[PDB]
């Protein structure tokens, strides 16, 4: 009908795809709707009411089968092409007419091209010319056959090169022109005849502050060093004044892929600062925030350029202007937040901000992300948190990380970059030895908090985490075996957590990780054995009932004797190793028995009856004096 | 007693 449509563009209190309930009747709708909207269409209305229509027109557009009823369109579309507010639906609008009619659709706009160049042929004025270029620049990347052969033809150049230089003073028609140039490159036909016939008139229009954004951007397009340099300076140069926003901030996200790019941005800080403050502004577009987290996570990342000047520039405009802290109180989508989460990795690979980042609540954003995303996409993204909230818990004292909420939230992350038992095993997340090595050495630090009481009540609600420590103990990887080892003294401060799993001597489980875990104390690697000698002297010295048991187990005591005499100069092992004996001593007379004479080990504990070493004489003394026991 | 930390 025809009320139905004023119903439609009337106001925006409808719903046009509602309305579709008014167009019940196929032909009706299929036929007055469409003759109503070719004459409607006839005549430019206000951009409102032209909004409404080419955002309904689409729908019915794709439906239609027959031509002959959706010819209209390609005039009244192409002829609105000057009309900048309505382009984008326009250009959706022939897109429609393109799942059907693809190759009617086509010749159809190549027949109005064509009439068109001869009206601006004819026109002493401009404006003919502008609608060509703007019906080209607009339906270019959906009909390059014909929009390719008309650009290509020498009568359309002839009339397009001769306005741009009898009418350089009309910023319109070159900017128009600016935009059809950047256009029509998605074609490789056309990028090499500008490449090849357009480079003087660029040089020009690079003079001319007004047109200088668009040229650099059809430079960077038709590019095949100062020619790029040139251009670059530009973005930057127009991006720090804080003009043509969406232009540069998509440009210079693609350029700074290239290194010399990131050094000459990092190097002007007056584009530095007008990034963050764009950021931080509640003003700037979504789609321009992305772009400027782009650039800011490419420019921040360390490479695997210099260091030291990324980590300055890291430190001086993202630590120093509080450009993470900021990240808490702003919009941000799915992509944005990944490159949030990027900009946070990228700064905690310098370890001296780790601590400013956890102060700019950059541990609630890591972990925020991860609980997200927990059951969704355990993508690279995913892992790069991780990697992040590692580093953070390894420097950092856990219980100030994540704005006084529990640390151990944590946890289960961090167990995800830990090997699963091989039965299962397969991870999306593809992490490294090293992504290993890390998380064992953050979850080694929350095992500091409350004698590893909280930290073990999570490894008690789910056997696959105490599976994966389990499955580490006789690691491949030295560093990994240590930093596992170490995770597990720090649990054996408090029995509840994993004291069963060595000390159950009636289960043969945990009676062959004893007699594995008293051959581990002499591992060749230092700090691999002051944590295996921790681990039993932290449950000796605070479990009577295990320290009964360990007392009479041979093994443990011939071993633990014969790593004291022969590396009693390692103050850590020589301590850790006094604890375990004159708590066992202390227990079995029998034991003590065993040793009295024993003289290398007599003469050895005499002579630190003699650092910050107070419990090596200590210790030394009352263990010589249990063998004086069991002599007098 | 003995604790491991890192930070």
């Amino acid at each position: 009908m025809n009320k139905v449509w004023d119903r439609i563009v009337g106001s925006d209190s409808a719903d046009a795809q509602s309305v579709l309930k008014e167009r019940c009747s196929s032909p009706k709708d299929v036929t007055d709707l469409l003759h109503v909207i070719q004459n409607w269409t006839s005549e430019i209305h206000n951009n409102g009411e032209e909004t409404r229509c080419w955002k309904c027109v689409p729908m019915l557009a794709g439906y239609v089968k027959d031509w002959g009823q959706l010819e209209f369109l390609c005039r009244r579309i192409l002829l609105r092409s000057s009309i900048q507010e309505i382009r984008p639906l326009l250009l959706v609008t022939m897109k429609s007419l393109m799942s059907n009619h693809s190759d009617n659709t086509e010749q159809k706009c190549g027949n109005i091209l064509q009439q068109l160049l001869i009206e601006a042929e004819e026109d002493s004025g401009n404006v003919s010319l502008r609608l060509l270029v703007d019906a080209m620049s607009l339906v270019f990347p959906i009909c390059l056959g014909v929009c390719r052969d008309m650009f290509l033809s020498t009568d359309f150049q002839d009339i397009l090169t001769r306005n741009l230089n009898s009418s350089a003073d009309d910023e319109h028609l070159v900017n128009g022109a600016l935009r059809l140039l950047a256009v029509s490159c998605i074609d490789e036909a056309v990028r090499r005849f500008i490449a090849e016939h357009y480079l003087k008139t660029l040089q020009q229009s690079f003079k001319v502050e007004k047109y200088k954004v668009l040229t650099a951007l059809v430079l960077i397009k038709i590019w095949s060093k100062e020619t790029l340099n040139s251009c670059i300076n530009l973005f930057i140069d127009s991006l720090s004044n804080g003009e043509n926003i969406e232009i540069n901030t998509e440009a210079l996200a693609y350029l700074t892929l290239k290194p010399s790019v990131r050094v000459l941005l990092r190097g002007n800080g007056d584009v530095c600062l007008k990034i963050i403050e764009l950021i931080k502004s509640q003003d700037t577009t979504p789609t321009d925030l992305y772009g400027l987290l782009i650039i800011l996570a490419n420019v921040s990342e360390h490479p695997s350029e210099n260091v030291k000047d990324i980590e300055e520039f890291n430190r001086d405009y993202i630590i120093d202007l509080d450009l993470i802290g900021s990240l808490k109180s702003i919009k941000l989508s799915t992509s944005s937040y990944n490159q949030a989460i990027r900009i946070i990795y990228n700064v905690t690979r310098d370890k001296t901000q780790i601590s400013e980042c956890v102060k700019q609540g950059a541990g609630l954003m890591l972990l925020v992300f991860l609980a997200q995303k927990r059951n969704l996409s355990k993508d690279e993204w995913y892992l790069l948190s991780i990697r992040a909230l590692s580093k953070t818990l390894i420097y950092v004292n856990p219980e100030t990380a994540f704005s006084k909420y529990s640390p151990l939230s944590a946890a289960p992350f961090l167990f995800e970059n830990l090997p699963l038992p091989n039965d299962n095993a397969l991870s999306e997340l593809q992490f490294t030895q090293l992504d290993t090595y890390e998380a064992l050495l953050a979850l080694t630090n929350l095992a500091t908090i409350n004698q590893g009481v909280d930290l073990g009540k999570i490894i008690l609600s789910n056997a696959q985490y105490w599976d994966s420590i389990e499955n580490l103990l006789l690691d491949s990887s030295v560093r990994i075996q240590r930093s596992t080892l170490e995770l597990i003294s720090n649990l054996m401060s408090n029995p509840m957590a994993i004291s069963a799993k060595f000390f159950c001597f009636e289960n043969p489980k945990s009676a062959q990780n004893f007699e594995i875990l008293v051959k581990l104390l002499e591992l060749h690697d230092i700090q691999s054995q002051r944590a295996v000698a921790a681990i039993f002297a932290n449950i000796a010295s605070t479990v009577p009932f295990i320290c009964k048991e360990l007392s009479e187990k041979r093994n443990l005591i011939e071993t633990a004797i014969r790593v004291f005499k022969t590396q009693n100069t390692d103050t850590d092992l020589r301590i850790r190793l006094l604890v375990l004996l004159s708590s066992i001593f202390n227990a079995n007379a029998h034991a003590v028995a065993c040793v009295k004479n024993d003289e290398e080990f007599v003469k050895e504990l005499q002579k630190y009856r003699n650092q910050k070493d107070p419990l090596t004489p200590e210790l030394s003394k009352e263990i010589l004096s249990l063998i004086n026991l069991e002599h007098h | 007693k003995f604790i491991v930390s890192h930070y």
